[PDB]
């Protein structure tokens, strides 16, 4: 028997659904979704991280040039300031006061605490994605089951064939470019590696920065050297990487717009909560009697014995029946503001079983279904 | 490691006492939400002239090498700092700025204080910076350092530091609504999202007792409330 | 009278890692305006085993009731600081800013010294709190505290501090109208209700040249410029 039902993408809260088919014997359905990962492939494009700055001794040439050239490592910059100390004055006393020329040169390197206090710009490619379906099948309550959401294979687990039609999130909620802080995971847009970005992210890049090796852009802007001392002065723009800490959204795990739990650097959104996941539950014939008990039930009445308003299970409720022979029925509430606690009800002849049930209506009002009949309940409260 | 004796370095401000100290910062590494600093200095903690201990140290002094018990000679910020592991040429040690670090002698050689500007590196979480550690519940990501006595720098590595908390958040479900009655001591962050049958894309800052409604579908709500990670709720109470 | 004997106490930063101290601060009062210190030690001043002095205190450090000098075990800020009565357990102190009181012995090579960053409270006594003692201005009423004891806490007391005055609201007289031109140099609450058949009930925070404008009857209106309670005018061309 195959019983589809429509399960809230909710975590803790199991779903009642009827495995019905009355005159045989209806099968307790309890769907949870414990856990929801959609799991992208993550193409790591560069790691950007907080940079400190690295100023080699400038080499100073009293009495002939000092050259030097750009160089790509990191954001090297070197500036040839001539005539840069007289004779007398200046913080080497060069007997050429025209000819001694100081090379400033600096650049920027990762900080040590990159690695772990580092920031991953991550583009995404497609994804499976991996949905955790109880499906309870028979009077137990859990089963537990592995199921691609994305078209692979279909669930061939021995709990139920489970075939999850798309999940409320059967893809993550990420751009095709994503920061991840390993902290704290935003979507967040930032140009292809090659090029870096000063007062913006991506101040380093590289495809695993090590402290060279980068293609930086940070500003770095040599200023020529204050006189009557050795020193290698520079200005810069902000550290982009920092200024995007400074310029960056709410965490997107706390404020994810599909509920998810979204998680860092292999990149993946966790345990999911917006929307209703349709679940096609293997239920076998073997689960039900063959019309050997006939669940006929008739004359049923809900007397709600209390509830309370608006609980997480605060309704008690009572189904009194007659029943042609005995059997276990599903009670169940196919809402997912509702489901009733119970799962199971106990056929008898002239049987009466207190069931559980929540709603989250102001009155709770559940319609469950037994076996064969179906009541919608309102009572003592 | 612990390899070489150590060595004098220019201390940016110090009396006339001395310049051409010991005890006289290369570097400091933070990103640490505890209030722990990892120091460079000049001279070597955690090895005496006897080689390897974990609570002498050495220096030379720009006058004399000799060693001495982590007593006379004391970090500060304003108040003594006492260390916590020892690597060589690195001290790891709970004295929160690490943004000035002053180490002096009140004890030894007239009065000595080298005071050292130099490198931090520092980071939110992504929620509230913090580098106090109080015994108030939940902790958020941060940065601390190994205690490597032996293989010269303390690996970074991630850690749990304990975050401020305020009076907790009177959560009051109801009927498709659930307000968060918030009451912070220090600035929160609050990012919401429903759960459920909906999710809610929902940054503000609170500070001070307020309410905020959201919506909820009778299947709850996430919320994290800053120096705290996610508190959700999946109730059919809302 | 005093008579609750001095004892040791931990105190969180002293040496490097030393804490095991005597004449630790415990609790402070900073009820005053002025820059004197109401303290708390574990250490029992103004007794030693002779009983009550004027210029000895007590302490244990393996002892019970041994005494030295108010000099041997000195208060500093940064330099010196004299004491200035002694109540028992408690010690009142001058000592230059009473926002940082260090209570510590400079003996030896194990120094132990207590520090307690102690703090100056300014609350309501006028309509308005107010600030530290100057220059400007002339003494007030402000909270404080007694700085003599009674042969073990301070008691409460309304002494006299500085208070920064400025010029006062500069009234210029209209038709039955005052403009009050008022000229604050540091932070004054005006405080105002007419005094006439009208009312004025403005409370505002004004500081530097400005204008309040009020309203008269031709029969007088108070203005209160805090630190001060209230000042009257009556009928003028109020």
């Amino acid at each position: 028997y195959e019983h589809t039902a429509v399960m809230p993408n909710k975590v803790g809260i199991p779903y009642k659904a009827l495995v019905e088919r009355p005159g045989y014997a209806p099968v307790h359905l309890q769907i949870q979704l414990v856990n929801t990962r959609i799991i992208p492939s993550t193409n790591l494009e560069y790691i950007t991280c907080k940079y400190k700055t690295k100023v080699p001794s400038p080499v100073v040439k009293c009495c002939g040039a000092t050259q030097c050239t750009s160089k790509p490592h990191p954001d090297y910059q070197c500036q040839v300031f001539t005539g840069v100390y007289p004779f007398m004055w200046g913080g080497a006393y060069c007997f050429c006061d025209t000819e001694n020329t100081q090379m400033s040169e600096a650049y920027v390197e990762r900080s040590e605490e990159c690695s772990i206090d580092h920031a991953k710009a991550y583009k995404v490619h497609t994804g499976t994605v991996q949905a955790m379906v109880n499906i309870t099948y028979g009077s137990v309550s859990w089963r537990s089951a592995d199921v691609y959401v994305n078209g692979e294979t279909p669930a061939k687990i021995g709990d139920a064939k489970l075939i999850i039609g798309p999940l409320s999130s059967a893809w993550s909620p990420f751009d095709n470019k994503v920061v991840v802080y390993g902290h704290e995971v935003y979507n967040y847009d930032f140009p292809e590696y090659g090029t870096g970005k000063a007062g913006s992210f991506g101040d380093l890049q590289s495809r695993t920065s090590t402290s060279n090796d980068l293609y930086a852009n940070t500003n770095l802007k040599l200023q020529r050297p204050q006189a009557g001392i050795v020193h290698t002065p520079f200005t810069q723009a902000p550290s982009g990487f920092e200024r995007w800490k400074r310029d960056k959204g709410a965490p997107l795990n706390d404020v994810a717009p599909f509920g998810c739990s979204i998680a860092l650097e292999p990149l993946r959104a966790e345990n999911c909560a917006v929307g209703s996941i349709p679940i096609s539950i293997d239920i076998p014939d073997a689960a039900f009697t063959r019309i050997s008990e006939t669940p006929t039930v008739s004359d049923l009445e809900c007397k709600i014995t209390e509830c309370t308003y608006a609980s997480d299970f605060g309704g008690i409720a009572t189904v009194a029946y007659k029943s042609s022979k005995a059997g276990n029925c599903p009670i169940h509430s196919p809402s997912g503001v509702a489901v009733i606690k119970e799962n199971d009800v106990t056929l008898a002849e002239s049987g009466s079983f207190t069931f559980h049930f929540s709603t989250a209506n102001i009155h709770p009002a559940f319609k469950l279904q037994v076996c064969t009949s179906a009541v919608t309940c309102k009572g003592d409260c | 490691y612990k390899l070489a004796r150590p060595y004098i370095a220019d201390c940016p401000n110090c009396g006339h006492s001395r310049c051409d100290s010991p005890i006289a910062i290369e570097e400091v590494r933070g990103d640490a939400h505890a209030g722990v600093i990892r120091i460079q200095t000049s001279a070597m903690f955690g090895l005496k002239t006897d080689g390897v201990d974990l609570a002498y140290m050495s220096f030379m002094n720009g006058k004399t090498q000799k060693s001495i018990k982590i007593d006379n000679l004391h970090v500060r910020t304003s108040a003594p700092c006492s260390l916590v592991s020892h690597h060589g040429y690195y001290i790891l040690a709970q004295c929160p700025p690490g943004d000035t670090v002053t180490v002096g002698f009140h004890d030894g050689p007239n009065r000595h204080t080298c005071t050292v500007a130099h490198k931090v590196e520092f980071r939110p979480v992504g929620r509230e910076k913090y580098r106090h550690p109080p015994e108030h519940g939940v902790e958020l990501p941060c940065n601390r350092y190994t205690h490597k006595r032996a293989d010269v720098p303390f690996v970074p590595v991630k850690a749990k530091c304990i975050a401020t908390l305020a009076p907790e958040p009177l959560v009051e479900h109801k009927h498709r609504t659930l307000i968060l009655h918030l009451h912070p001591d220090h600035p929160t962050l609050l990012t919401t999202r429903s759960l459920g049958s909906d999710a809610n894309p929902t940054r503000q800052w609170i500070e001070r007792p307020t309410t905020v409604n959201f919506t909820v579908t009778g299947e709850g709500l996430e919320y994290t409330w800053g120096n705290h990670p996610p508190k959700r709720v999946w109730a059919q109470e809302s």
